[PDB]
RNA sequence: GAUGUUGGAUCACCGCUUCCUGUAGCUGCAAACGGUUAUAAGGGUUAGACUGUUCGUCUGAUAAUGCGGUACGUGAUCUGAGUUCAAAGCGUCGUAAGACAGUUUGGUUUCUAUCUUUGUUAGCAUAAGUAUUACGGCGUUGUGUACAGUACGAAAGGAUUGUUGCACAAUUAACCAAUAGUUUAAAGAGCAACGUUAAUAAACCGGAAAACUUUUAACUGCACUGUGCAGUUGCAGGCAAAGCAAUGUUCAGCUAAAAAAA
RNA sequence: AUAACAACUUCUUAACUGUCUCUAUUCUGGAUUAGGCGAACUUUAAAUGCUUGUGCAGAUGCAGGCUAGCUAACAAGGGACGAAGAGAC
RNA sequence: AAUCGUACCGCAAACCAACACAGGUUAGUUAUUGUAAAGGCUGUAUAAAACCAGGAUAAAGGAACUCGGCAAAAUAGGUUAUGUUUUCG
């Protein structure tokens, strides 16, 4: 549950450190989760690929707020991430520091599955 | 209330044997009609009816998927037949049906009266459900019980609402007031302006104000019927039922059903004959898969690429 | 009955803070003891009815831990003393109700209800109370039916010392 | 809520572990083909309420960072618990603290199975 | 012998000269995307940077971001940034007192509702219950995707149709098993949404009342400013080894009971 | 031009937060219920509905079309060109 | 060695404010490490509306509020190697 205008950490090696959410896309409500696809403004990067005052698009991987699945339970991280994507849909880097929960065993996640070192699954 | 009562006045001799007479004629009934039990053919325009009960409460299970499903559980306590409509008396067809026990020293000798002439047990409610035909209704002292439904269908409920006093705009009808600070003045949750000016120059009717808010009827639609108990006269039923505990709800098959939905089920009609006590206990299948769109793509998400 | 709110515990206000609200029903319940009479207004004595209901329990526990709990409510020694050595021994056999509560009409100045609180076993007793053991007769259904539920029921008040401790004493000496 | 409870016990048989106790969890995955998984954290909160009751479990990866998940005990998807080991605490705060603090809880890295 | 100024906050009723969601023709209409005319006002009409602004420029999304009337709606509901009192500075004009119709900083926002209008509730007035029909209120929403790279088309590009299927959003109606927040004379309490369920309709809700039925024609009350779906083995008090508004129970209060024998 | 100084006016950074997305629960006092005590602004006369038309040109009171149980309590503030001060412009 | 003051109130219900008025009113003395000797004073009867005032707590986000960070919150305190500006303090 993360309102619009929120700072998110990167978790890929694409340079980018810092972004914050500027727009959403279709009709997700008031607030946006894991799973989802926002537009970011880079606000702190160190590298050649991105540069700061740049927007890119990315999808959310983690957040502190409860993630209810089907049988009651439910997990929370301690930070919020996200990583950069390109227009054609695909990651910007090759190494993903991150914990892949249930929510990328979807078809479409098939690149990120594969360059994610921790997955709960 | 009412208004104040007409003036009458003596009829002229001349006509008063006359309308008498006319009077009396039409006001003359046969025999009351003795209706049976007996299992009838399901027409594309015919309706059942329905049962009182009791609310008792909320509970959780896991299905055979393994999903949490919420329960609304209600008794039926004892549903009997106590009366009948017909034509000819009363121009249309119905049932009555009443729920309840109550002690013979808490009740009017009105209400008393009509249970004691009968031979049945004073009930604290009573309903009504319409019939099609003369052939829908039921005997007097019929029982209906948790058999009358068919586990896995949609049902009806109705029932009055939890009350909640005097309330505010805001929660009332969701206002959204005014500013915390910035200079606000005593006027934090205030609804704010409730007309114009000279024109139009009133209020219009039903504009919302605060007021008493908790204590009406409504009815929810659609909710499915995931186990029966006919032994105990037990319904478990997913999702929320209006009103406290021991509030009296009226259960019904739901409108939402077409006519070949209603066949596939192979409800009881008129209505379930037997004994229900040696019946089992019987939980809904669901052929679906809540877990489907992790295998396919089946979700929504607006962003096309390239 | 009591009525029961939705504060902590269930216990009325009494149109005072919570600490003023302490203050005042430890005073009162320290006159209860030592009068065992009192009249006042009727919040203040179903407050006050309840309340004394579990300081008698704490009298009868007869315990170092419920000694320390009454030893913060009650204010004088002498009240403190009586509670735990002369009440102890009246309700042995009672089993709740030792306080009762009748209603006494309106005030004079600000028609404000008033109530009367009292023991309910004693000499100078408004009523007379039931026995704290009820009697069953040797040829009803009661008496079948309570050996069925609860072969340990008390028929007649028991003795200061039980069989055991007289036997124990006897063998000792 | 008993009767329910009576068929539970019936078919699993959990120890009688309390907050504090390093726990070993068996699951089964419904998103990934009902897959099985041990999983291995602390036990940080646990809540007693019949057929209702449920405990927390906390574990810290190594860069990922800490991770939390609310598990009801009655679930059918649990399959086994086994209690490993203990870690001591002075009281909630310092439970608390030592949660937001990711240290000293990396029992194992990542999940087996 | 006084009809409170601009813009906004909050909450609204109406018109159609229709921005989107509809229906039917024409086209310099292959498909897609369009153009134009007739008809249609049920629902919808976005979040931000600059500016006191209306307006205007721009950014990311959106099915789309329409116009106008209502004292250019709305201060006995709120706001006071601009404008429009007393202080002061600068420029220009006047010998001066001073002026600007130029600019800059600062500068008090009252009211306990009698009548009418409106939301709720009680008492009184023709006994109570069930109540067809009539009357009044409400308004049946939108996007993506699958059926299909199929019809059409040299290629490129790329559909129509549906009482369609599925997922999601807004609105409305409730709900408290679970999840999150909240109270120390504490808690498996109560209330809540950030949580759960349901709806896309001749469905749903409100009051009067024919007829019918019953009665010796009915009429307070459980501490009662939460609820009584609790009226005498009735009870949210007390007491217990008990899940603590539940189970058990001999005590408290309201309201004490019986012919003998055969 | 200028170091220091400023409850002066302007813009920015760090952090923080119910200012806000979007509110919820709760404590104290008032309101609200009961007894006692006991004011004020205001008042030509009143038994004081809606709508369109009319008119010293924006009607509770005039004309047409409608409106039928009775008196209040609690709550809101559209109208009575509402009250206060013989308009300051 | 005569003469005048000596009662009572005096941060206040007795003095100045039309009042038993949340305002105004001079000097001298007293206990107290994290506390505090003496002395002095004291509130009609209830509670589980809306709304208003003064407090407390709050998931995820953290100025997106607004004319304006108004109000509220915030490790706020001390010692520093090095650098900058000075009218050399
Ligand atoms: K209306
Ligand atoms: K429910
Ligand atoms: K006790
Ligand atoms: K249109
Ligand atoms: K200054
Ligand atoms: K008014
Ligand atoms: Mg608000
Ligand atoms: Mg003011
Ligand atoms: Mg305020
Ligand atoms: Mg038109
Ligand atoms: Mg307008
Ligand atoms: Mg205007
Ligand atoms: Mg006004
Ligand atoms: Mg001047
Ligand atoms: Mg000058
Ligand atoms: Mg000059
Ligand atoms: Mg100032
Ligand atoms: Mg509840
Ligand atoms: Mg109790
Ligand atoms: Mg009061
Ligand atoms: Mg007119
Ligand atoms: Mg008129
Ligand atoms: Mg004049
Ligand atoms: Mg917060
Ligand atoms: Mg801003």
């Amino acid at each position: 549950m993360l309102p619009n205008y929120s700072f998110l950490k990167v978790v890929d090696n694409s340079g980018a450190k810092l972004v914050k959410i500027i727009g959403f896309y279709g009709h997700p409500g008031k607030a946006v989760g894991v799973g989802e696809v926002v537009k970011v403004a880079i606000k702190e990067a160190k590298g050649e690929k991105v540069s700061a005052g740049e927007m890119k698009k990315a999808v959310i991987v983690e957040q502190k707020f409860p993630v209810f699945r089907p049988n009651g339970s439910h997990f929370r991280h301690l930070r919020n991430s996200c990583v950069l994507l390109s227009e054609k849909g695909q990651p910007l880097g090759n190494k993903v520091r991150a914990l892949l929960t249930y929510e990328f065993i979807k078809p479409r996640w098939s690149k990120l599955r594969t360059i994610t070192t921790k997955k709960l699954f | 209330g009412y208004r104040p009562a007409k003036p009458v006045y003596p009829l002229p001799d001349s006509i008063a044997s006359l309308v008498e007479d006319k009077i009396a004629e039409l006001k003359k009934f046969g025999p009351t009609p003795e209706p049976a039990l007996e299992p009838l053919p399901l027409t594309p325009d015919s309706v059942r009816v329905g049962c009182i009960t009791v609310k008792a409460g909320m509970t959780h299970e896991w299905d055979e998927h393994g999903v949490m499903i919420p329960l609304t559980v209600l008794w039926i306590d004892e549903c009997q037949v106590v009366g009948l409509k017909y034509f000819e008396k009363n121009g249309y067809y119905a049932v009555q049906l009443g729920a309840g026990c109550v002690k013979q020293h808490t009740v009017l000798p009105q209400i008393a009266g009509y249970y004691l002439k009968h031979d049945l047990p004073i009930k604290r409610e009573m309903k009504e459900y319409q019939v099609s035909s003369p052939e829908a209704l039921l005997p007097v002292g019929t029982h209906i019980t948790a058999a009358h439904f068919v586990v896995g269908q949609q049902v009806d409920v109705t029932g009055y609402t939890t009350d909640k006093g005097f309330q505010g705009v805001m929660k009332r009808w969701g206002f959204k007031g005014m500013p915390a600070s910035h200079g606000v003045s005593l006027s934090h949750r205030k609804p704010g302006a409730t007309g114009g000016r000279q024109d139009p120059g009133k209020i219009w009717k039903e504009k919302k104000l605060p007021g008493h808010m908790g204590d009406e009827k409504r009815t929810q639609l659609g909710l499915e019927l995931y186990k029966v108990d006919p032994k105990r006269n037990l319904l478990y039923v997913k999702g929320a039922v209006p009103g406290p505990r021991g509030a009296s709800i009226l259960v019904r098959d739901s409108n939402r059903m077409d006519y070949e939905e209603r066949v596939a089920l192979n409800l009881p009609y008129p209505t379930f004959i037997g004994s229900p006590d040696e019946l089992p206990v019987l939980v809904r299948k669901s052929d679906k898969d809540p877990y489907l769109m992790y295998k396919k793509e089946i979700d929504y998400f607006p962003i096309k690429w390239k | 009955t009591v009525k029961r709110f939705l504060r902590p515990g269930g216990w009325n206000r009494l149109n005072r803070p919570v600490k003023e609200r302490l203050a005042l029903i430890k005073n009162m319940a320290t006159q209860l003891v030592e009068k065992e009479r009192i009249r006042t207004t009727l919040s203040k004595a179903k407050n006050l009815q309840r309340y004394g209901d579990k300081l008698i329990t704490l009298g009868k526990a007869g315990t170092r831990e419920s000694w320390l709990k009454a030893n913060d409510i009650v204010r004088t020694d002498r009240e403190l003393h009586k509670l735990f050595t002369t009440l102890a021994l009246r309700y042995k056999d009672r089993q709740g109700g030792y306080v009762r509560l009748i209603r006494a009409g309106f005030r004079r100045g600000d028609a404000a209800p008033v109530a009367i609180v009292e023991l309910v076993d004693r000499e100078g007793e408004l009523r007379q109370a039931r026995p704290a053991v009820t009697p069953v007769p040797k040829f009803s259904v009661m008496r079948w039916v309570k050996q069925q539920l609860d072969p340990k029921f008390i028929s007649e008040p028991a003795p200061l010392l039980p069989p055991l401790v007289r036997d124990y004493l006897k063998e000792q000496n | 809520e008993t009767e329910k409870e009576v068929e539970f016990q019936k078919q699993r048989n959990y120890p009688d572990f309390k907050v504090g106790d390093v726990l070993d969890v068996t699951m089964v995955a419904a998103e990934n083909e009902r897959k099985t998984y041990v999983h291995r954290g602390l036990c940080i909160q646990k809540r007693d309420r019949g057929y209702g009751s449920s405990f927390k479990l906390y574990c810290v990866f190594s860069d990922s960072g800490g991770f939390i998940q609310h598990l009801p005990l009655c679930m059918p998807d649990i399959l086994d618990i086994k209690i490993v080991g203990q870690v001591d605490y002075k009281d909630e705060e310092d439970l608390k603290e030592l949660v937001e603090s990711e240290s000293r809880e990396c029992k194992f890295l990542d999940k087996v199975l």
